[PDB]
């Protein structure tokens, strides 16, 4: 019996609720006071992160000054001024002419200068108080990217001292980067997630599971690699150009034939049969 | 290719041979397929490097749902995603990978 | 802006949650049905209407998109039902009836641990459903978890193999932490006792890498408490009172950055709270 | 120049850093840089350094 004396342990049912969902949405419902409605409200004006900035930021490893200048320009466009100041400071503080020296006795490393590590620590503390994951990830990426017998002890200490990022806190920086990457993925932007994750010190683990091997075009043996271990020749040859394939490739699991990505794309743009004459409709047998 | 198709249609004895086989790196058993998980170890297919979706899961432009694989970097993913990524970048999108899989062939 | 959606249900709504991308919405009502809409560009398209429960539905929860499109619902019929979408159509894919009383709460584990579901019922037992592959599940029961019955369950954010921890709140006015041991057995870790009435909801704030753990608890008496731990070595929690509401407080939710708290209670009103610089919590609305 | 010659940072966010930079440059016998910075900045940093240290550096 519903609502009988046997249900003393069951709490009274809810009739109202509010919940954060997505990245910038609040979903709530209340008692009508015949069922009510559901309200979805955008609250992007409350979080310390911005979607537009996420869309506009770039991270080029090869050039740092260009990235800093463009990020400053975009931050100015959005309307954040402290971001402009911080990005300009990062532009100055990460120039190439301040490269550390191998010999500790030649000059004081720029990391020791108060406008280096201490300034970076102060900025990180301020933004940690503000809980701005985006800026933390960007800074911890940009500054890290620059890294790219008593004598031995002294040299090791010098190596440990010439970095603007304290090696004792690599874990915190990696956590910042991972959290920002997850936020980016939730936003729907995927390329930015990969770009950010390319700066993680800790590498991930390889896939443990199903793998693909290729029959050698010469000895027909099972070879795990682009070059045979017996015949020492190329094992995979394109089914269209009949050239050795070393990079990206595609193949039909049902027919076992494949080759160069662009070549097979061009072939299957108009045709629908396996280009080797096997008779397999590789599109219908592959696109699961 | 058209000539080969005609020859195969007329001559069945001239059928080509398979080029790629499936072998698990944990169970070590050759797998013939399609198949959802490893028949022996139940391990799943590799996931797309950009969408983190397992291979074989669904979702003209139907070609975009293929799996591009790079035997050099042993990484791969959805055709459309990987092509879009390589259109502007020149490295394997996986972290700590440096193979230029698309630019390698030329 | 604002988007308003018509449930079209036949009775009162009990819960509603969007997907991970913010593109679809799932609602539950006493009509023993679950509605799934599409809200792209502020639209109302009834994608699916699922009926598999024999009683009222309390809570629903979306799984991480990494594993596909998976929804879980807990009902008064002492049943938890899992719905999956295959080939563009939704269908029931599994069922669990290991409890003797109504199941009150469900929650998915963080995606790093895998695909794990945690349920909490009034019978006093907590069931963990682990996905084993090949469409099969494993069930682990922690029996006599609470004196009278459990009400709320919340996982903890993943940190560096791994350590699995969550928090449970029941009708004993106590909050209990649970940690997985190396063998696989689950053992109670710590107890928190500050409320005076039934504990109705607990929410463990997400992590951004800061060395601080935060949990929010709301109870029947109207007390809302923030439990903070500033050192994992001590594993000690210092509760603070946020505010005392005149009526029951039902649900508390965190923001993505864990800086804004949303509170919904029995007064048929919704409040937002932000922590001040001086360490106090102040309303926003 | 970036710090002084300009949803903002607190007005005196960088005072401690400037004071420590002055001390750092003066602690290694490079009084010239410290005195030049002190003269150029003027009143924006004058009140953060005790008079005795300023007189020592000037002399
Ligand atoms: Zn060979
Ligand atoms: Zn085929
Ligand atoms: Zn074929
Ligand atoms: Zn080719
Ligand atoms: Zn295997
Ligand atoms: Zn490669
Ligand atoms: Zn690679
Ligand atoms: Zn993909």
């Amino acid at each position: 019996a519903y609502g009988s004396y046997q249900d003393a342990n069951i709490p009274f049912p809810r009739t109202s609720g509010a919940r954060f969902c997505g990245a910038g949405y609040l979903v709530y419902f209340t008692r009508p006071m015949a069922a009510g409605k559901v309200i979805i409200q955008d609250i992007a004006c409350l979080l310390p992160v911005h979607k537009s900035l996420g869309e506009l930021y770039i991270l080029n490893v090869n050039d740092i000054q260009e990235t800093c200048q463009k990020n400053a320009a975009s931050a100015l466009l959005v309307g954040r001024k402290d971001l402009v100041q911080v990005w300009s400071l990062a532009t100055v503080a990460t120039d190439l002419c301040l490269g550390p020296k191998s010999d500790p006795d030649l000059e004081t490393p720029w990391a020791r200068h108060p406008f280096g590590r201490q300034l970076l620590e102060s900025l990180l503390a301020h933004y940690c108080r503000l809980r701005d994951v985006q800026t933390l990830a960007m800074l911890c990426s940009v500054f890290e990217a620059q890294s790219r017998d008593p004598r031995e002890r002294e040299r090791d200490q010098h190596d440990k001292n010439k970095r603007l990022l304290d090696p004792a806190n690599t874990q915190q920086f990696d956590d910042f980067k991972k959290c920002y990457g997850e936020i980016l993925y939730r936003w729907g932007l995927r390329e930015k997630r990969a770009e950010v994750l390319k700066f993680v010190s800790c590498p991930p683990d390889p896939h443990k599971g199903i793998e693909f091997g290729v029959y050698c075009s010469h000895c027909r043996s099972e070879v795990r690699g682009t070059q045979c271990a017996i015949c020492k020749g190329f094992t995979f040859q394109c089914a269209i150009c009949h050239v050795a394939v070393r990079g990206s490739s595609n193949f039909c699991l049902t027919c076992g034939h494949g080759g160069h990505t662009s070549h097979m794309m061009e072939w299957f743009r108009t045709q629908e049969v396996c280009p080797t004459g096997c008779g397999c409709h590789c599109l219908l047998e592959s696109t699961f | 290719a058209e000539f080969d198709i005609h020859r195969s249609k007329l001559d069945p004895s001239s059928k080509p041979l398979a080029q790629v086989f499936v072998s698990c790196n944990f169970c070590g058993k050759s797998i013939s397929y399609k198949v959802t998980s490893c028949p022996g170890c139940r391990k799943p297919l590799p996931r797309c490097a950009l969408c983190l979706i397992n291979m074989g899961t669904p979702v003209l432009a139907q070609f975009n749902n293929w799996f591009t694989w790079c035997h050099n970097c042993r990484h791969g993913g959805h055709a459309g995603h990987m092509l879009s990524w390589f259109r502007d970048h020149a490295e394997c999108p996986v972290s700590a990978c440096t193979c230029k899989c698309m630019q390698l062939d030329t | 802006v604002i988007n308003t959606v018509d449930t079209s249900h036949e009775d009162m709504i009990h819960d509603a949650q969007m997907d991970y991308y913010g593109t679809r919405l799932a609602t539950c009502s006493s009509d023993r049905s679950v509605k799934i809409f599409d809200v792209r560009n502020g639209g109302q398209i009834l994608i699916a209407d699922l009926r598999g429960h024999e009683g009222p539905v309390w809570q629903v929860a979306w799984a991480h998109p990494m594993y596909g499109n998976i929804l879980a619902s807990c009902s008064y019929d002492r049943k938890v039902i899992i719905w999956r979408e295959e080939n563009g159509t939704w269908e029931k894919s599994h069922e669990h009836a290991g409890h003797d009383s109504s199941v009150n709460s469900v929650c998915w584990a963080p995606h790093d641990y895998g695909l794990i579901l945690a349920c909490g019922s009034s019978d006093g037992a907590i069931s963990l459903l682990t996905y084993t592959g090949e469409g099969q599940w494993e069930v682990k029961k922690i029996n006599n978890a609470h004196t009278i019955g459990c009400n709320a369950v919340s996982w903890a954010p993943a940190v560096v193999n791994y350590i699995k921890r969550f928090a449970s709140g029941g009708c004993d006015n106590l909050i209990k932490l649970w940690k997985e041991e190396e063998d696989g057995q689950w053992k109670e870790e710590q107890k928190l006792e500050a409320h005076s009435d039934w504990v109705r909801d607990v929410a463990w704030a997400p992590s951004i890498g800061l060395p601080t753990s935060t949990i929010a608890s709301c109870s029947q008496d109207g007390r809302v408490f923030i439990w903070t731990c500033d050192d994992a070595s001590s594993n000690t929690w210092s509760p603070k009172l946020l505010h005392k509401f005149n009526d029951v407080v039902w649900h508390v939710s965190w923001s993505i950055t864990a800086n804004i708290l949303a509170v919904s209670g029995g007064d048929n009103k919704v409040t937002l709270w932000k922590e001040s610089v001086d360490g106090q919590w102040v309303c926003i609305s | 120049r970036i710090i002084y010659c300009s949803s903002r940072l607190p007005p005196d966010f960088f005072g401690v850093l400037v004071r420590d930079m002055l001390h750092f440059y003066a602690e290694q016998g490079d009084v010239q840089m410290a005195v030049s910075v002190l003269i150029v900045l003027g009143e924006r940093v004058r009140k953060d350094i005790d008079e005795q240290t300023q007189e020592h550096w000037y002399t």
